[PDB]
């Protein structure tokens, strides 16, 4: 039980999905053909890794995943790639025409033609679960499918599965690798439509990942492959508690209790360390204290913002590898006495700690050094609202002139949806301001 | 005569398992349920906690409850896991997500009836059931929410029986989630109404003891449970071995509870262990009353003792025991209320606990316990004035009014203690 279904939407979601599931197979010892010699229960089982992998009678371990894109060329690489034998053909769903970077086409014109088939395939996976826990939805903000079709899917999933939990991994746009001028529009539209249907969303700022690859890994011009392999490690750290077990393991849902004080305030900031190349990691062992200190270096954040200028509502530390509580507690004590960690006055200040003893894995030919211990911090900070402000500002600049709006109206949308979505974002920025104010 | 034990949730099942490990050793019961002791004192009152199965095998009268199987699976494969009656494992699969509402109103309601079926089957086999014994935490969801739900259902079906709990109180120093003050406040209101005796086991005190006294740099839940196991064995000695004082749950309540709502006890233990020098009766008496030996993080000098029960275990001089118990009373008589004469009762048991030749267990009904409820009340209010983390509860059908009423009744409990601290 406690199965988790992953849904990868659009190019960004699909390609990140490829990197994640490759990394999962290596962490669990699953071969590209789905075989897992260490698994002695054939056809099924209740092991921790079965939350993400189902099992066939022939010994194949199949991701509990659906890949969906409105054009086929990205998923076609999966169909012909190294892990093509990993997925059943029906898990990889493609249309013929994409959303042309237009939320309206992903949510309406083009998306409505495939939504029923997607829900049918998700249902096929859910029926195989004896205790479905929820969904993980990987998508970009800027793409027409990642924004428009995701919102449609999320709305439909709330209908078909009630309040069953839905988590997002959302790719926040960056000019260095962006492909459409209207990505601010699509970002605001999908954030507004999905807000009430998402329980927890981890935003990944492509510019933050871009800078990290340049600064920490000395990659001159990072590609999506560079970015996605780093993103995989963070996603892996977050889901490791669901896929492995241990005495000191803490379930992701338990962190969730602390990370979400109000339904709309459900955007944790993730920070990951250590990101180091093999050259620098050689003969340099990074202790628990050093990787923990790195979690409070804003340059290692997954979203560009300054927590030193906001207030904390929760701090979670997800360690993996050779880590014991003694060294964790000592490291935390040092950090509080030397960092600006200001909590809101209505939250406790303790850090919530989890430790998965399975050490991190790296994909062959990657840029990340293989380390004995890693950590991902998940904090709820008012500073993440900076990401909304930057995006909302670009929205206002274009919408004041109605620039490009005709592409959305032409597909059936109304200006009222734009203003409605923008007002919801203004209220969200306002909500993050109010929760930071001291109590009277 | 017979007591029916219930353990609910992760904490409740982990401390309950250890409890059965310890008293099984004291009564000479091996993991198979076979007796291998050298004294008849071990078997004279064994039926209080054990049913005698076929072949002269002893089975704990224990019911294991949880909304997820994880913790109970470990118990079944634990050291004494094979002794428990397989039918008495009652578990769901969804869990309670550290949510009192899930344990009390939704997830737990779906499972409670099957738990009561097991309780009924045990009670019906009792020649003269005297009451129930629940182990649980108040900071989680199952032990706190479904545990208090079970108490309410049990009281409805056995309203003339005694209800006793070992309730682990949450602490930010040993915390799993931020909503523990919510779950604890909601639970205390239930306990105030539907229990006769509650041993307040404060994880703040257990941590401080392990860290300061036992010099354990980083205490684990196992280290905390060591102290809990020793305390639970001590406070149940009078129930498990021949004796004149507090030999059953009702007589204990009559001696300890002068007012129905003020039934929250402060336990203590001496010597504190994690050593070959046996103590002296004077040393047991001083440590037993020392605040550093209390399992509820409250200073006894900040209040007054309404009643006290002291239990000495081991071969020692009863004459010297009475002299020392009268010594501490006559020297600090200001901390014992003068309107309850002779409110300190002492029992002695020849059989000491494992690993020690002498020990002492403290059970105090002190008005200083209000500091514990004050602490929970402040942590509760700090979040509730901003309605923080409440969506986890309203999503299960609860309204904010229920939180306001739980807060009010615990503040009332605090003021009622302060009433008698100045009498
Ligand atoms: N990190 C990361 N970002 C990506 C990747 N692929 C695309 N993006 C980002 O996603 C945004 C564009 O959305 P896409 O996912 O490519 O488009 P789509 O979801 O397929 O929608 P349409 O093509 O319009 O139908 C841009 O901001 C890209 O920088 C990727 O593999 N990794
Ligand atoms: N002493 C002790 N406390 C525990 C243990 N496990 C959890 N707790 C405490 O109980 C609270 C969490 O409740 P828990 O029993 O885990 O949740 P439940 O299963 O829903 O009842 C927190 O305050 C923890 O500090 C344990 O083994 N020993
Ligand atoms: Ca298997
Ligand atoms: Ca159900
Ligand atoms: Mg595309
Ligand atoms: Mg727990």
């Amino acid at each position: 039980m406690r199965e988790c279904i992953s849904i990868h939407v659009g190019q960004a979601g699909v390609q990140i999905g490829n990197a994640c599931w490759e990394l999962y197979c290596l962490e669990h010892g699953i071969q590209p053909d789905g075989q897992m010699p260490s698994d002695k229960t054939i056809g099924g089982g209740d092991d921790s890794f079965n939350t993400f992998f189902s099992e066939t009678g022939a010994g194949k371990h199949v991701p509990r995943a659906v890949f969906v894109d409105l054009e086929p060329t990205v998923i076609d690489e999966v169909r012909t790639g190294t892990y093509r034998q990993l997925f059943h053909p029906e898990q990889l769903i493609t249309g013929k025409e994409d959303a042309a970077n237009n939320y309206a086409r992903g949510h309406y014109t083009i998306g409505k033609e495939i939504i029923d088939l997607v829900l049918d395939r998700i249902r096929k996976l859910a029926d195989q679960c004896t205790g479905l826990q929820g969904f993980l939805v990987f998508h970009s903000f800027g793409g027409g499918t990642g924004s428009g079709f995701t919102s449609l899917l999320m709305e439909r999933l709330s209908v078909d599965y009630g309040k069953k939990s839905k988590l997002e991994f959302s790719i926040y746009p960056a000019p260095q690798v962006s492909t459409a001028v209207v990505e601010p529009y699509n970002s605001i539209l999908t954030t507004h439509t999905t807000l009430e249907h998402s329980d927890c969303a981890f935003m990944v700022d492509n510019e933050a990942i871009y800078d990290i690859c340049r600064r920490n890994l000395d990659i001159e011009r990072p590609t999506y492959t560079n970015l996605n392999r780093l993103i995989s490690q963070i996603v892996s750290s977050i889901t490791a508690s669901l896929r492995f077990d241990g005495a000191l393991n803490v379930d992701l849902t338990e962190f969730q209790t602390n990370l979400v004080p109000y339904p709309r305030i459900h955007f944790p900031l993730a920070t990951y360390a250590p990101v180091i190349s093999a050259e620098k990691a050689y003969h340099e062992q990074l202790s628990v204290a050093e990787i923990t200190n790195a979690c409070f270096e804003p340059a290692n954040q997954m979203v560009k913002c300054d927590p030193r200028h906001g207030k904390y509502m929760a701090c979670c530390l997800l360690y993996r590898g050779d880590v014991v509580p003694k060294d964790v507690n000592a490291a935390i004590a040092t950090i509080k006495t030397k960092r600006s960690i200001q909590f809101v006055d209505w939250c406790p200040t303790g850090f919530k700690v989890g430790i998965n003893y399975q050490p991190p894995t790296v994909v062959p030919g990657g840029d990340l050094a293989k380390v004995q211990r890693a950590v991902c911090m998940l904090s709820n900070t008012t500073a993440i609202a900076e990401a909304w402000a930057r995006l909302d500002h670009k929205f206002d600049l274009m919408y004041a002139k109605r620039a490009f709006v005709h592409w959305y109206v032409g597909e059936g949308m109304e200006e009222g949806e734009f203003s409605e979505a923008r007002e919801d974002m203004a209220a969200l920025e306002k909500d993050y301001e109010e929760v930071g104010v001291d109590s009277v | 005569r017979e007591i029916v034990h219930i353990q609910a949730g992760q904490c409740g099942n982990q401390i309950g398992a250890k409890f059965w490990e310890v008293i099984s050793d004291e009564h000479g019961i091996d993991p198979t349920g076979s007796y291998h002791g050298d004294s008849d004192l071990q078997l004279e009152r064994i039926n209080v906690y054990y049913n005698e199965a076929t072949g002269n095998k002893y089975v704990p009268r224990a019911i294991l409850v949880d909304l997820e199987p994880g913790t109970m699976d470990s118990v079944r494969s634990g050291p004494f896991g094979q002794i428990f009656r397989p039918d008495n494992f009652v578990f769901g699969q969804s869990g309670a997500g550290n949510n009192w509402a899930k344990g009390h109103y939704t997830e737990g309601a779906e499972l409670v009836d099957s738990v009561l079926d097991v309780v009924r089957k045990e009670s019906e086999s009792c020649d003269c059931l005297q009451g129930f014994q629940l182990t649980h935490s108040l900071g989680g969801g199952t032990g706190s929410g479904m545990g208090t739900l079970l108490i309410s259902k049990i009281r409805e079906e056995y309203p003339d029986r005694i209800m006793n709990t070992f309730s682990v109180m949450p602490s930010p120093k040993v915390s799993d989630t931020v909503v523990e003050p919510y779950n604890a406040t909601l639970s205390v209101h239930q306990l105030v109404e539907n229990t006769d005796e509650t041993y307040c086991i404060d994880n703040e005190a257990l941590y401080d003891i392990c860290f300061r006294t036992l010099k354990l740099t980083t205490p684990t839940y196992g280290d905390l449970n060591h102290l809990v196991s020793a305390t639970m064995s001590g406070v149940t000695t009078c129930l498990r071995f021949p004796g004149q004082l507090n030999a059953d749950l009702r007589k204990l309540a009559v001696n300890m509870v002068p007012f129905p709502r003020l039934h929250f006890f402060m336990p203590g233990f001496a010597p504190l262990t994690s050593q070959y020098r046996a103590l002296t009766v004077p040393e047991l008496t001083q440590q037993m009353f020392d605040s550093k030996n209390m399992m509820a993080a409250c200073d006894p000098r900040h209040g007054r003792y309404l009643t006290v029960a002291a239990i000495f275990r081991g071969r020692m001089s009863m004459k010297e025991v009475d002299e020392q118990m009268l010594n501490v009373q006559n020297k600090n008589s200001s901390y014992f209320v003068e309107w309850i004469p002779n409110n300190v009762k002492t029992a002695v048991c020849d059989i000491p606990p494992r690993g020690l030749k002498m020990s002492a267990t403290f059970i105090g009904n002190s008005t200083a316990i209000q500091e514990l409820f004050k602490r929970i009340s402040e942590q509760f209010t700090a979040m509730f004035r901003r309605k923080a983390f409440l969506h986890w509860y309203t999503g299960e059908g609860m309204d904010e009014m229920e939180f306001t009423e739980a807060e009010s009744n615990m503040n009332d409990l605090v003021s009622e203690y302060q009433q008698y601290q100045d009498a």
